[PDB]
């Protein structure tokens, strides 16, 4: 895998990957990784995918369940907290998880959560998640700014993505995009990086290593 | 987590036109020791069902209970115990095959494999295996350990799928049960020449022969065979 | 794989199956497995494939190089002698397990070898994944004075049962006849009781269907 | 989670903690504030094994803030510290252990005093003039051992720890992305924001 | 030590259609080099229209197959007699085998049937549960073998239009049911050639709005 | 276990004992609260038939749950302390996992929560 | 740890009617980092084209050796090395190093000059010959590639169909192994012309 | 395995079984673990196959050499050969050999060389994994001086019972007679010898 | 060792090597150069495995000098590196092998051109516009994927390494105190002295 996202003047881009594999064997090019928990919730899901799967659909019930009894939106730090407890019981016995919370309510605005399952829960702006966090690290952090437009914030999320794509050998398939505005997330897309490279090659010019 | 102290070999069986067939030699082996010779290792259920059972022997020796139990218990409030209401064999089997699992599940496995062969109530013949793991498969010929070797590609010439079946007469494949018994006597280490044989058919019922022995022993070719190599006295 | 050899009235046959595998996946699937060390002594390998070709490779050159040194058709035992004290000097690391058979001067002769370098003598034997199959049927059905067309069938049968109830062996069954007095007979592919049946559809592209970027003639020329 | 330091000084405790979050080959947070107010005038900073080392401080948070409620009265830094040495006591003979090791700074307001207490995941509490967890220590001590007088005022105390850090930035191997520093003194808690 | 596990090999192939879906399986049941059965069936129809294989260990998988079956059956008793939808059994099925997370069935799981919409479907589950609906999958012993195959010929992958200067991609198409067929048996042959734990038989489920609908075709039993 | 139903259903349809345990706040000192435009008021009466108390020591009638929640009642003294304990211990429970602390409408029903369920449990009154 | 899965890499070879065919992907890699997208594994001495997978230092380093014993084979026997010699050649070299052995995947492909015969060959790390009338397959996506071609390919095919055929062979192959890809060179080997092919692929 | 060799008034006789396994599958079933490394000075060989064959095939060439240059040589003389080799190889051996021959002047000797290498001179040897069942039987039944037809009962009936209780021994019984009369090779089939 | 990059740009190599030697945990030094010049227009760096990074090294340096006093000739960056290769290659096979990775930066003085050549202790050569070894490569080759053009100038890839040690300096764990940076070009090699 490869996930990420990050806060900015706009409110919150996350991208993430869709290959799923077995060692070595690319066992799927078109998983869902990001989970939509409600109209203002998202989750990132990286590390095992059952385990992702399973728990982050589980935390999903649980917000609604809060909203039914409070008469209220559960808050982004509750919901987080609520994932990062669960993980923290489960220490030991091998479960294999590494989210991202991502939302907006009024008392919090946007707010992003890293949660992974030994226990560790951050607050930040940015994070990068997976096999290839690193070399989105690496094109997320040089071209941040906190004044993008949601223009650029959205394809600089994309370029990221397509960066570990292309250099990390079990991330790839496709780039899913989402923003999170104070109004709810919106999906902007399914984008497949087998047409997607060579179009960032040719209009950007970047990807020199590669015979064009 | 358990290992296996005194065993049983090879179980072979194969279907044949009215009915099955199941062999199993009658020793207790104990390492390389060949410690017991008066084994039985068929054990019926009713006048219409024989298990087979190979591995530990004290596990064994629990399963012909938990049969033995069965038949009881089946016969309490039954009046039709022994008619329409009796133990069929893809009952016994799927009791066994259900225990084996669970105790698999729980890592405290019954270290055997299991044939139960018998006939049905309406005619059909059955034959399906299980062993210590809980892995269950069903084949006009089956055999446990070397018995799977060496047995089923001498059973499979007779009958090779399932048209071969009706064609197969109690003659010929009795003929080549005694064959494969002779072959594994020749070949496992673990065998011994004695074995029970028992016979399920739909017309003429359960017939259980004891004391059979290997014979028409083809040995005499050794005394031409000398040294290893070079050799010639 | 699965090999058998069965001695009969004026000679030896040796036989063997023609599946090569790597793990579970089949790499040959009509791989030669009879080896000539010389004109009339010929070998079935089973085992570590490279080490079954390079023993009996280099046997057989220096049988050849015996042959010419004594001028003497070479003998079934020397080539017997060579491979297991070769094969025990390596302590079994060269993965070789051989059914040596063939003719010469002091008659007909069947042997096997192991890794280890132990030899064994029989009328009949088999070697390999399949071996026990094999050797069922060689068991039930062998008998002493044996024509050649008997043995050739009893040989193909015992290949037939690897064949059809080993995993690890498959496809096709080859056949050497080693008659006294006559020229070796090798024959491949004796049986192929395995050939693929027709496909569904043919997978043959529209000609443009891939995506080119770069053509370039290559110059193999001086 | 890496380093936790404390100084005790004449009227003041003064816990500096690193800022750095790392796992595997990436720095993935540069601010993370490694401590919890128990109460007005206890402070405790933290660190040790992923995960365990916040849901110990929030766990013993809790409990503190429980008994402030229960008694409308705050404990004093020494019952604190015997509290949680006894939860790490009990902790290490569990099926599985807080690997959590920690700084309790605190000011007694009954004996006008400032009081630094350290205390490892087995339960070894000490009080002390300063004192370190992890590999700070090995640099730290020594250093303090030669600088440090009892007598110091809080801005003293700041210089001595500024002394500390740039050691540290020295001869560690890491990069722990520099410390957050915060005073406990008689007029409750603060922060440090330009270190 | 005892291992709980073990390897029954087989594999299986599910293909979703616009008004239909395959779940194809081969027959054939093996432990190491032996086999156990040429015709031990393990795709299965459940009810409600949905078929079910659960490939790997045998055990494992006939124990979730049975436990779906019955899932299926208190479904009705709950909740009068509906309907279980495609999508309803696969999240059940996850939790079915999430479960035993901590001591897993050690199985790849496929189902298929129709979606409330009426259109084909096909769901993979892997050992501890994450689920995926596609319109392509093959799990099991082969699984390597034929996926790539089904990427080019079902999802038209790597596939340009001629002459479009590798611009233009195939466009995606629903195949027929006669189509889908062909497909399967020659993704089943190519495996039986090279894979030595599939072959005997190939049993295809065939699934639309009128019912379930059997195919069996041999296959090589060397 | 004890085990015995007391709390139940009369023929009229009333349950006594809880009808005896309003009896048991209507005997209790007299408790009032006023809401005014920014604030609350919580008064008590406290009878004067003891003198000679301590008035420091002795506990107060209005207990504070958290630092922004208070809970004065009339009854029973004993059973109060069990409600306000409890009521404290899920209002420090509530800001470790919600991150914030309660408001007083989730206090009123986790303390109205806790009385309900003493009203149909085996053993209790 | 190892070996043969450290660098990754595919290759194939396929015959047709009066032609042979040699492909492969470009990828070296060190485990999950892609480093570089320019290493071909095809290499040829005269009319003899030598395909290699496996560890990309026993790669170049068998290619430089194969080179050295053809160029001293060349200038002793005066004339260009057959296919089915160089064959004999890699087995020898390969089973040399027996107990310490060069972890490739080797693949032959050829015309031989004097015959006019298509001849292809593969073989394991210790040098066994794997002769083939119809494809060889080597490296980290070799079960891939056995699937692609014993259903893609069918005997006889000209030059222009056998280069589609073995093309879409590599490239969806390619796509299911993480470890192989980014980029490809197909080598179409008539009697007397030899044509070399870059493919367009998914860059992932 | 299961062998032996024992001496009588004539000479002496070896003894053993014919089968060879791997694991508990059986190999060979009709193997001959009697073989001749000198006219009248044979062999039983227990332990691993390809052991025992490469030390009796190097003991055979010495004797061979021996003979060449000094005449024939004692049974003391061949068991010290096959004793040097065990000895100085005991790391890489796994070989139990019985040594047995006939002297004119010494009459029938029995060496036994178990694992270590050590010799062992005796009036009767028994070897092999199914020798343990029939150390009570031998024992008891063994005397000095017996005839051909006793000593042949007595080896048959003790093998006879290490075939019965061991999985690893079992087929044929082979026997080697070494006497001055010359070498007689002698067979016994499961029929006759199961049934005793 | 740890950090070593090279940049191949239109007219010239640039290579950056990580300055920090740490054993244990101490830094023993800060201002270490890990490279070696084996001809006037030949440069190379090395990481790896301690004594034998420079034992290596220097070994080289060795050889390609008494190559250039014999033939009175400079070697090309092309035989240098195939020279090296096979060294690493004959070393991976050896009863102890060299546990040295290195970046070959030269000037080909025939060709004009620059040439960057990475190869690692196995032995894996490949020419690049822009290579790196370690840790180093899972930052630096996305961002030079996306910033790095062919037609650049020594002073635009002095620019874009500056990016590249930014981000270590960020998100890399380890403290590795800054970089020595050297230009290989036409006018032979010469070390930038402000980085
Ligand atoms: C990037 C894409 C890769 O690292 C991400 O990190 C993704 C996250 C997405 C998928 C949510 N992670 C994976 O792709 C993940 C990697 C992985 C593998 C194994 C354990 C942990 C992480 N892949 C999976 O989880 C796969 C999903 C497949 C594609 C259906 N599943 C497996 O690997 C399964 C189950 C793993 C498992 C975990 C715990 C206990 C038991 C099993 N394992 C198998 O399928 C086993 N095996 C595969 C080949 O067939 C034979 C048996
Ligand atoms: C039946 C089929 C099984 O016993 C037969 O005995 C045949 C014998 C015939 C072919 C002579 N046995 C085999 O075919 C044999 C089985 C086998 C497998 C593995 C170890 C030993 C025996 N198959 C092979 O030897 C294949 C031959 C290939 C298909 C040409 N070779 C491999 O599988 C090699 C193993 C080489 C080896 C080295 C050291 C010890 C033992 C074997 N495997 C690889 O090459 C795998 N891979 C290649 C690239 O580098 C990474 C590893
Ligand atoms: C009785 C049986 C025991 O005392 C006799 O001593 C006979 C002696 C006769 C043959 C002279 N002994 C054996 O038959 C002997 C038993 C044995 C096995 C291993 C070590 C020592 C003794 N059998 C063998 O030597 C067989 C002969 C082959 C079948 C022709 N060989 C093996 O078992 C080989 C040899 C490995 C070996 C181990 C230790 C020392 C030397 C050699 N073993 C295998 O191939 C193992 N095989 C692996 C695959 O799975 C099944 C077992
Ligand atoms: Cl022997
Ligand atoms: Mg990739
Ligand atoms: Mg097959
Ligand atoms: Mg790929
Ligand atoms: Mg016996």
């Amino acid at each position: 895998t490869t996930t990420l996202a990050f806060r900015f003047q706009g409110g919150i881009i996350v991208a993430v990957n869709s290959r799923a594999t077995a060692g070595n064997w690319v066992a799927s090019q078109t998983v869902k990784k990001v989970i939509e928990i409600n109209p203002f919730l998202l989750g990132t899901m990286a590390g095992g995918a059952a385990d992702c799967q399973f728990w982050e659909t589980w935390l999903g019930s649980q917000c609604r369940l809060h909203e039914l009894r409070e008469k209220e939106r559960i808050s982004v730090a509750a919901a987080s907290k609520i994932l990062s407890n669960l993980v923290y019981q489960y220490k030991g016995a091998g479960l294999s998880m590494g989210t991202m919370i991502c939302g907006y309510t009024r008392k919090e605005g946007p707010t992003i959560y890293y949660v992974d399952s030994d226990g560790t829960r951050l607050k930040g702006d940015i994070f990068c998640v997976g096999s290839g966090q690193t070399f989105a690290y690496g094109v997320l952090d040089s071209n941040y700014k906190w004044d993008l437009s949601v223009e650029d914030a959205l394809y600089l999320g994309k370029r990221s993505i397509l960066a570990a794509a292309h250099r990390d050998a079990y991330s790839g398939g496709s780039v899913n995009l989402y923003h999170v505005t104070e109004d709810g997330w919106i999906y902007h897309g399914n984008h497949d990086v087998g047409e997607l490279f060579w179009k960032v090659k040719e209009e950007e010019g970047s990807f020199n290593n590669v015979i064009g | 987590t358990q290992q296996p102290i005194v065993t049983g070999t090879s179980v072979i069986s194969m279907k044949y036109d009215n009915g099955v067939i199941i062999a199993a030699d009658n020793l207790g082996s104990y390492g390389s020791l060949l410690r017991f010779n008066g084994v039985e290792r068929l054990i019926p259920v009713g006048d219409n069902t024989v298990v087979g059972i190979s591995g530990d022997i004290s596990d064994m020796q629990h399963i012909e209970r938990l049969l033995k139990d069965l038949v009881t218990e089946n016969a309490y409030d039954n009046p039709l115990a022994d008619a329409e209401e009796a133990l069929e064999p893809s009952y016994i089997f799927e009791y066994l095959a259900t225990v084996m699992y669970q105790r698999r599940s729980k890592m405290n496995p019954l270290w055997n494999a299991i044939i139960v062969a018998g006939v049905q109530s309406n005619g059909d013949q059955f034959l399906r295996y299980v062993n210590l793991l809980g892995v269950t498969y069903s084949s006009p010929t089956l055999a446990t350990g070397f018995g799977a070797h060496m047995a089923n590609p001498l059973l499979r010439k007779v009958v090779d799928r399932e048209s071969d079946i009706p064609k197969t007469t109690v003659q010929v494949a009795e003929e080549a049960i005694v064959n494969a018994m002779r072959v594994l006597y020749y070949r496992d280490a673990r065998s011994s020449r004695n074995f029970s044989l028992a016979i399920i058919d739909k017309n003429t019922g359960l017939t259980f022969k004891k004391n059979l022995q290997v014979e028409n022993m083809k040995w005499d070719f050794a005394k031409d065979i000398k040294g290893y190599g070079t050799q010639k006295i | 794989t699965t090999i058998v050899g069965v001695k009969f009235n004026n000679g030896v046959v040796i036989a063997a199956d023609t599946r090569s595998t790597q793990g579970p996946i089949v790499a040959d699937k009509n791989c030669a497995k009879l080896h000539r060390i010389s004109p009339k002594i010929w070998c079935a390998g089973a085992g570590t494939a490279a080490d079954t070709e390079a023993v009996t490779q280099l046997i057989g050159s220096n049988i050849e190089l015996h042959s010419l040194y004594t001028s003497r058709e070479p003998r079934v035992v020397s080539a017997l002698q060579m491979l297991k004290q070769h094969l025990f000097k390596y302590q079994g690391h060269i993965g070789a397990y051989l059914i040596v058979a063939g003719v010469d001067p002091t008659g007909s002769h069947l042997f096997s070898i192991h890794a280890h370098g132990s030899t064994d003598v029989g009328y009949y034997l088999s070697l390999g994944s399949g071996s026990l199959a094999a050797m069922a049927v060689l068991e039930s059905h062998w008998k002493q004075d044996l024509t050649k067309e008997e043995a050739i069938k009893l040989a193909s049968d015992a290949i037939q049962a690897g064949i059809w109830n080993d995993l690890g062996s498959g496809s096709n069954v080859d056949v050497c006849v080693m008659e006294i007095g006559k020229d070796a007979e090798y024959l491949r592919n004796y049986l192929t009781p395995n050939v693929r049946e027709e496909k569904q559809k043919s997978y043959k592209f529209p000609r443009g269907t891939t995506a080119v970027l770069k053509e370039s003639i290559v110059n193999i020329c001086d | 989670m890496d380093i936790i330091l404390g100084i005790r000084v004449q009227d003041s405790v003064i816990l500096a903690s690193s800022k750095a979050v790392t796992r595997g080959i990436s720095v993935l947070k540069d601010s993370d504030d490694k401590t919890r107010q128990l109460s007005p005038h206890t402070l405790m900073s933290f660190a040790g094994e992923a995960g365990d080392t916040v849901q110990f401080a929030e766990y013993i948070q809790a409990n503190i803030q429980l008994y402030s409620i229960r008694e409308d009265y705050e404990l004093s830094p020494q019952a604190v510290s015997s509290f949680v040495r006894q939860e790490l006591a009990k902790s290490i003979r569990s099926r599985r252990p807080y690997q959590v090791n920690v700084l309790i700074g605190g000011y007694d307001k009954k004996k006008n005093k400032p009081e630094l207490y350290q205390i490892d995941y087995l339960g070894t509490k000490v009080e002390l003039p300063y004192g370190a967890h992890g590999y700070s220590g090995f640099y730290t001590f020594s250093l303090l051992d030669h600088h440090y007088r009892p007598d110091m005022t809080t801005e003293e105390g700041l210089d001595l720890l500024k002394l500390c850090v740039q050691e540290l930035e020295k001869r560690m191997p890491m990069d722990f992305k520099g410390v957050i520093v915060k005073i406990v003194d008689k007029d409750g808690i603060r922060q440090v924001d330009d270190f | 030590q005892f291992n709980p596990y073990g390897d029954n090999g087989g594999t299986i192939l599910g293909i979703a259609g616009e008004d239909f879906a395959v779940l194809a399986g081969d027959t054939r049941n093996i432990t190491d080099y032996s086999i156990n059965s040429r015709y031990e069936p393990k795709v299965f129809d459940c009810g409600d229209n949905i078929v079910m294989s659960a490939n790997g260990f045998a055990a494992d998988g006939d124990a979730l197959v049975k436990r779906f079956k019955n899932s299926v059956k208190w479904y009705h008793f709950d909740h009068n007699d509906k309907k279980l939808s495609i999508n309803s059994a696969a999240r059940n099925i996850q939790h079915l085998l999430y479960g035993k997370r901590f001591f897993p069935y050690y199985v790849h799981t496929i189902i298929a049937g129709l979606d409330e919409d009426g259109k084909g479907a096909v769901y993979s589950f892997d050992p501890v549960g994450s689920y995926e609906r596609e319109q392509c999958r093959a799990g099991g012993a082969a699984a390597s073998l034929i996926m790539p195959f089904l990427d080019n010929q079902v999802n038209f992958k790597n596939q340009y239009e001629p002459g479009t200067n590798g611009k233009v991609k195939k466009p995606l198409k629903y195949l027929s049911v006669e189509e889908v067929i062909k497909l399967v048996r020659d993704s089943f042959t190519s495996a039986t050639e090279r894979h030595i734990q599939v072959g005997d038989g190939l049993e295809i489920l065939i699934v639309t709005k009128d019912g379930v609908r059997k195919e069996f075709y041999e296959l090589k039993r060397d | 276990g004890y085990d015995r139903a007391l709390s139940i259903f009369s023929p009229d349809g009333h349950i006594f004992q809880v009808e005896y345990a309003l009896e048991a706040v209507k005997r209790g000192t007299c408790a009032v609260g006023v809401k005014g435009k920014n604030c609350v008021v919580l008064g008590c009466e406290r009878r004067s038939t003891l003198k000679l108390q301590d008035t420091r020591i002795t506990p107060s009638k209005v207990s504070k749950i958290d630092s922004h929640v208070v809970l004065s009642f009339s009854g029973l003294n004993a059973d109060s302390r069990i409600l306000i304990e409890k009521a404290r211990v899920e209002a420090q429970s509530h800001r470790l996992t919600l991150e914030d602390p309660v408001t007083v409408e989730y206090l009123t029903r986790y303390v109205a929560g806790v009385q309900q369920r003493y009203t149909q449990s085996g053993g209790v009154r | 740890s190892d070996p043969s899965s450290i660098n990754g890499g595919i290759v194939v070879a396929m015959t047709g009617k009066d032609c042979v065919a040699i492909a492969c992907d470009l990828r070296l890699g060190s485990q999950s980092l892609g480093v570089s997208n320019k290493f071909e594994k095809i290499f040829h001495y005269g009319h003899v084209f030598l395909g290699i997978t496996g560890l990309a230092t026993d790669v170049t380093t068998l290619n430089e050796m194969f080179r050295y014993k053809t160029n001293l084979y060349k200038l002793k026997e005066e004339r260009a090395i057959e296919p089915e010699t160089f064959t004999q050649l890699v087995s020898s070299s390969l089973y040399e190093r027996r107990f310490g052995p060069y972890f490739v995947g080797p693949v032959v492909a050829g015309i031989n000059s004097k015959s006019g015969k298509p001849f292809i060959a593969g073989f394991d790390l210790i040098g066994c010959i794997d002769e083939a009338k119809d494809f060889i397959v080597s490296g980290t996506a070799s079960d891939q590639l056995f699937g692609m071609c014993e259903s893609l390919y069918e005997p006889n095919l000209e030059p222009e169909d056998l280069f589609e055929t073995i093309s879409q062979a590599l490239l969806n192959a390619a796509d299911r192994d993480a470890l192989s890809g980014w980029g490809a060179v197909v080598y179409i080997i008539k009697k007397d012309e030899v044509v070399k092919r870059y493919l367009k692929m998914r860059q992932d | 395995t299961s062998i032996m060799a024992v001496t009588f008034k004539d000479g002496v006789i070896l003894g053993a079984d014919s089968r060879t396994t791997t694991g508990a599958y059986i190999a060979n079933r009709v193997t001959d673990k009697l073989t001749r490394v000198h006219d009248k000075i044979w062999c039983c060989r227990s332990g691993s196959a390809a052991d025992t064959q490469a030390i009796a095939d190097i003991v055979q060439y010495h004797l061979e050499l021996y003979t060449s240059q000094y005449g024939t040589p004692s049974t003391e003389t061949a068991a010290s050969v096959f004793k040097e080799l065990c000895y100085e190889n005991k790391d890489n051996l796994t070989a139990g050999i019985i040594v047995a021959g006939y002297d004119d002047k010494n009459k029938g000797e029995v060496y036994t060389i178990p694992l270590g290498g050590s010799v062992h001179k005796l009036p009767y040897a028994i070897a092999g994994s199914g020798s343990t069942f029939i150390y009570g039987y031998c024992d008891k039944n063994f005397r000095e001086n017996m005839s051909k037809e006793e000593t042949v009962d007595f080896i048959k009936h003790s093998l006879s019972q290490a075939i019965k209780w061991d999985g690893s021994s079992g087929g044929v019984i082979r026997m080697v007679v070494l006497t001055a009369a010359g070498v007689e090779r002698l067979i016994f089939y499961p029929d006759e010898y199961e049934q005793l």
